[PDB]
RNA sequence: CCGUGAGGGAAAGGUGAAAAGAACCCCGGGAGGGGAGUGAAAUAGAGCCUGAAACCGUGGGCUUACAAGCAGUCACGGCCC
RNA sequence: CGAAUGCCGGCAUGAGUAACGAUAAAGAGGGUGAGAAUCCCUCUCGCCGUAAGCCCAAGGGUUCCUACGCAAUGGUCGUCA
RNA sequence: UCGAUGUCGGCUCGUCGCAUCCUGGGGCUGAAGAAGGUCCCAAGGGUUGGGCUGUUCGCCCAUUAAAGCGGCACGCGAGCUGGGUUCAGAACGUCGUGAGACAGUUCGGUCUCUAUCCGCCACGGGCGCAGGAGGCUUGAGGGGGGCUCUUCCUAGUACGAGAGGACCGGAAGGGACGCACCUCUGGUUUCCCAGCUGUCCCUCCAGGGGCAUAAGCUGGGUAGCCAUGUGCGGAAGGGAUAACCGCUGAAAGCAUCUAAGCGGGAAGCCCGCCCCAAGAUGAGGCCUCCCACGGCGUCAAGCCGGUAAGGACCCGGGAAGACCACCCGGUGGAUGGGCCGGGGGUGUAAGCGCCGCGAGGCGUUGAGCCGACCGGUCCCAAUCGUCCGAGGUCU
């Protein structure tokens, strides 16, 4: 109800310009040197991990 | 470069490893006290030694005597031109490293609490290199 | 202006000492712990210290490990399964890897702490 | 005009036999000149200096070995001395002689968003007698409707530190060119490991 | 670091046991008086048959402080009560004596009568 | 629904001719879709006829990052229809 | 109809901003599941313990329990409730 | 303006004026000297701490070189206080028959988490700067600081009807104020160490842990950050000036600082000193690195796809930091974590043995534990990579 309040409605211009830098950055993906799935980097993602990595279900 | 404090120790050629390595026991000897146009003024100092803060060089130790009606603490740099800093009684036995508890009490409880470091006052006396084996061999 | 300085925190003191104890009780038991990454990066120093205390096979080291790990049935397993397992690896026992398939629903990066073989 | 690049490596009080001069230790190393900025192609009569040469092939396109002892360019990166003119090469410390004052210019220890009562030494507010949420606030930052704005030079909360600051007239108390040190009396700005340029004096 | 409203265990034979530092006598708006400086002091306690009385606003040199007087030679003296000597307005002591120790900054501050008259200039 | 209570006291209609209200797939846990099918019509598909506007998107044209404004208007000029 | 600090409905802006409702405190391993910090179990950790534990009245009314669920209600998610 | 412009004072932050309270100049002086008075220039810097009052203002106290007069909504309540004042309660004096009233006192009395735009302090993203990049830097334009005293030598001599005491200079210390920094002094240091309590637990003794300010408490506490600490700074030095004094000299044969000219001269002005700073569309300069056209026309084509020099993405980080940036690294690597050594903090660990009925004392033991600090050491983590990135035709 109180002390700090919007004096005016921010229009489409200033609202959709303040929502410029809230565009999301696409994630980083690298192709996993064992088989070609797109892990993020430095990440033991569900293929093998690193060389001799900690396994989900594999030999 | 990669020796950011080996530099700081090699820069310290000012060190004085000739003072006794005392724990907070009781050091009583001279200072520099240059005044009156003449340097040669060698005023002693009594007193329990309270704290030895260390930084390798410039370890500055505090010695507190109670002079003439009141306490007085003096924080000597230990690597300045102090001539001698011999200690009367390597004593205390001193559980506390930095013993500021003798501020609030200033009395016979000092006697009752810095009792006897009989270990060090035996061994740094029986480190007497004061025999009569010289001028023979 | 802090952080000219050492370790990290999110909880209070008596919660961090017993957060490190609780993750150590599970890393020394199982071996693979899936925390977040900022928990793991200061789990590694604590458990590295516990392994290195246990590398000293003597009794004061047993009591110093027991100062943290209040279980002693665990420290049986430590001192004769984890401590002689290295015996040569001077420092740096546990490893920490980041994960994908992150902590879905709060988005924390999970991390997997193995000891090592 | 008597310039050098160096590292603040710590402070130590040393003794000029009567007092305890509380010096710092600048590691004013042998700085190889890498480009003498001439006044007829630039207008400066300045000299780019260098520092530590062990840069394992992080030396990209400023490879720039156009000096006869270039000493492949430091990631302890180039700075200038603005009115310098050396005579030989790789200026060390011997340009400075003990007893001459220097101005030490370095990046100070940044304190982040060290807001006011820390940045501009404000007197904050009362810690008692009344409300509480103003203990470290600046309070007023202007007047009412005339001017009806904050003056643009206003002291407020900001990025304190991490800007170059120069302490003028620091006595060089000693040099140790056995390991190429430089010892000035007082507070060289910056961390114990940070970069400081050490210039000639602006006394006269 | 004697400041206004300090109490100072007076050390001389004037009549003062304790004086409160009214105003430091350094420059214009000086914050503290350390050892060797002149304060202004209103005598709060009385030796009964004293020369000064309980209220004689009198200048005083500060001879002891609880705060550590960092001497230029690296060491630091530190006493165990703030003390002051009553001073006649030509910067000269008022009493015949002075009790225990003073700091030796008083010689370069210009209080050589106190440093001669005090039994241990520490 | 609010009110202890006396009392106050709302909003909320429309598939299509007929439910023929979507069998069977495919994705998905399902919801929801895309096919197939119904029907004249399914941007008539279920609190479903028409379904405007505010609003929110996407695609295209022109236009802007040295500009100043009650946001227009007049004048030329540039560019796609 | 353009104004009544109008009325009703809608949708904005504020804004992905403040908050998420106690500074008692969580961590891990298995499950289950399509999906998990949140569900179950285990093992530590913590918190109350003149209660933050039991029992009975007042009141509320089926919230009890089990099984099938998760759109909706849980200030997140939710197989749980 | 009453569909609200919150209102006195204080705190905080200021900023400005000059009609100046000091400080810098100067003129006269009933100006011997020291003072001072008055007036002219002069805001660049200051302009204290208190007692009383709600007080602005005053009276004092102790200083000071001076304790400026104001403005800025009697600056400042989307900053705070509410003591006062303008709420209800109460009371006193008084007026009122009375309810009640009193800038007449007296006591008490809700002063409202979220900043939308401008403004400001900061820090970024985008794009620009007809090649694209890594560095470095000139400084257009700013901003910051701009103080001032005391003492001494000048000499206690010029002066002095007086014995007080100079101008001109030169040092040495101070006082605040600002910048920067841990060497010292001193704080904090949240688990680094120790002691101790009570309880519970592990395992009974010993030992240890949990809990008791989200540290049980207490004693210490490196690095960090800090001031009360330390070191710096104010300027010298040009140039033009104000008032004010000139020199030369007419108009007016003389004089006059002025009309032609030219000199001194102020803490003031500009530059010097420090910091930012090319977004300075005026978008700079210098050094270095990389450079086809194959493709779709009224053509190196305005649009993409592969390009390098490089830059990102990511990760290890950081005296860098809210995020982002910035800086350092990514196996060739000492970047973080570990271990090792040292500094450092604690203060003789545990265990054993001995003494003592015993709480404990003893040796082993400055031992052990050890947060950052200073370095070593690939032991673990920065594996792997992925993506942008010109090809410049134009006077
Ligand atoms: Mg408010
Ligand atoms: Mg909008
Ligand atoms: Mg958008
Ligand atoms: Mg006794
Ligand atoms: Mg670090
Ligand atoms: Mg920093
Ligand atoms: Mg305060
Ligand atoms: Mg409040
Ligand atoms: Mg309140
Ligand atoms: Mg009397
Ligand atoms: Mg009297
Ligand atoms: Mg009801
Ligand atoms: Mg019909
Ligand atoms: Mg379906
Ligand atoms: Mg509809
Ligand atoms: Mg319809
Ligand atoms: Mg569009
Ligand atoms: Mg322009
Ligand atoms: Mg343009
Ligand atoms: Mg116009
Ligand atoms: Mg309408
Ligand atoms: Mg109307
Ligand atoms: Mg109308
Ligand atoms: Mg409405
Ligand atoms: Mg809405
Ligand atoms: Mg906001
Ligand atoms: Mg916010
Ligand atoms: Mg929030
Ligand atoms: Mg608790
Ligand atoms: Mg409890
Ligand atoms: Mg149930
Ligand atoms: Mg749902
Ligand atoms: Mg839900
Ligand atoms: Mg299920
Ligand atoms: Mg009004
Ligand atoms: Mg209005
Ligand atoms: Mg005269
Ligand atoms: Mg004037
Ligand atoms: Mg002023
Ligand atoms: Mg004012
Ligand atoms: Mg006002
Ligand atoms: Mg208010
Ligand atoms: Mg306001
Ligand atoms: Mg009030
Ligand atoms: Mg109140
Ligand atoms: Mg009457
Ligand atoms: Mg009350
Ligand atoms: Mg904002
Ligand atoms: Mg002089
Ligand atoms: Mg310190
Ligand atoms: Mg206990
Ligand atoms: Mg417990
Ligand atoms: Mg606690
Ligand atoms: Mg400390
Ligand atoms: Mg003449
Ligand atoms: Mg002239
Ligand atoms: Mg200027
Ligand atoms: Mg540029
Ligand atoms: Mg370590
Ligand atoms: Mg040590
Ligand atoms: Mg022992
Ligand atoms: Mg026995
Ligand atoms: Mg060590
Ligand atoms: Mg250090």
């Amino acid at each position: 109800a109180k002390h700090p309040v919007p004096k005016k409605k921010t229009s489409k211009a200033r609202r959709d310009a303040r929502r410029s830098h809230h565009a999301l950055t696409p994630p980083t993906l690298v192709p996993c040197p064992e088989c070609k799935a797109m892990k993020p980097p430095h990440t033991v993602c569900p293929e093998c991990g690193y060389y001799a990595g900690r396994k989900v279900l594999e030999v | 470069m990669n020796r950011g404090a080996l530099i700081k120790l090699v820069e310290s050629r000012y060190v004085r490893t000739d003072l006794p390595e005392f724990r907070p026991g009781d050091t009583v000897r001279v200072s520099y006290k240059v005044k009156e146009g003449n340097r040669t003024r060698i005023q002693d100092f009594e007193g329990i030694v309270i704290r030895i803060r260390r930084n390798g060089f410039n370890t500055t130790f505090t010695v507190r005597k109670v002079s003439y009606g009141v306490g007085v603490e003096r924080i000597f740099p230990l690597h300045s031109p102090l001539i001698q800093k011999i200690d009367i009684v390597q004593r205390g036995r001193a559980r506390r490293a930095k013993l500021y508890f003798i501020r609030n009490l200033s009395d016979r409880e000092i006697r009752r609490k810095l009792r006897a470091d009989r270990k060090r006052i035996d061994q740094d006396r029986a480190a007497e290199r004061a025999a009569k084996e010289e001028a023979q061999k | 202006r802090h952080l000219k300085s050492g370790r990290k925190l999110n909880r209070h003191s008596s919660h961090r000492l017993a957060l490190y104890r609780n993750q150590a009780k599970s890393l020394l038991t199982h071996g693979r712990i899936t925390t977040t990454v900022p928990k793991a990066k200061e789990l590694r120093g604590f458990v590295d210290h516990l392994i290195h205390l246990a590398k000293r096979g003597d009794l004061h080291a047993r009591r110093l490990v027991l100062r943290d790990l209040q279980d002693v049935k665990l420290v049986r397993k430590l001192f004769d399964e984890i401590a002689p397992r290295y015996r040569d690896r001077q420092g740096g026992y546990t490893r920490v890897l980041k994960l994908a398939e992150r902590r879905r629903g709060d988005g924390a990066p999970l991390a997997l702490v193995e000891l090592v073989e | 005009m008597k310039g050098i690049l160096g590292v603040k490596v710590g402070m130590t009080r040393i003794f000029r036999d009567d007092r305890a001069v509380p010096v710092t230790v600048i590691l004013a190393g042998p700085c190889p000149v890498v480009q003498r900025r001439t006044p007829e192609k630039d207008g400066y009569t300045a000299v780019q200096l260098g520092f530590l040469p062990q840069n394992p092939k992080r030396v990209n396109r400023p490879l720039k070995g156009h000096f006869a002892k270039a000493g492949v360019e430091p990631v302890r990166i180039l700075r200038e001395i603005r009115d310098f003119n050396p005579e030989g090469d790789t200026v060390t410390v011997e340009i400075f002689k003990p007893g001459e004052r220097v101005d030490v210019t370095g990046t100070s220890k940044g304190r982040g968003f060290a807001g006011v009562m820390k940045r501009w030494n404000f007197a904050g507010g009362p810690d008692s007698h009344g409300a509480h949420k103003i203990h470290r606030h600046p309070g007023s930052i202007g007047n009412r409707k005339t001017p009806g704005r904050v003056y643009k030079g206003k002291k407020m909360a900001g990025h304190y530190g991490a800007e170059r600051v120069t302490v003028m007239n620091l006595e060089v108390v000693d040099v140790i060119p056995e390991e190429n040190l430089l010892l000035v009396k007082g507070a060289v700005p910056g961390p114990n490991g940070g970069l400081v340029i050490v210039r000639e004096t602006k006394k006269a | 670091m004697i400041q206004p409203q300090t109490y100072l265990e007076v050390a001389d034979n004037t009549g003062a046991r304790k004086i409160m530092c009214i105003r430091v006598l350094k420059g214009s708006n000086a914050k503290y008086a350390t050892v060797g400086d002149v304060i202004v002091a209103s005598v709060k306690e009385a030796i009964p048959r004293g020369a000064v009385k309980e209220g004689d606003v009198v200048k005083a040199v500060v001879v002891r402080t609880k705060k550590e007087i960092k001497r230029p030679d690296g060491s630091a003296i530190r006493f165990d009560d703030n003390a002051a000597v009553i001073i006649n307005n030509q910067l000269e002591p008022r009493g015949t004596r002075v009790f225990g120790p003073v700091a030796r900054e008083l010689r370069e501050k210009g209080f050589m009568k106190i440093v001669s008259l005090a039994p241990e200039v520490l």
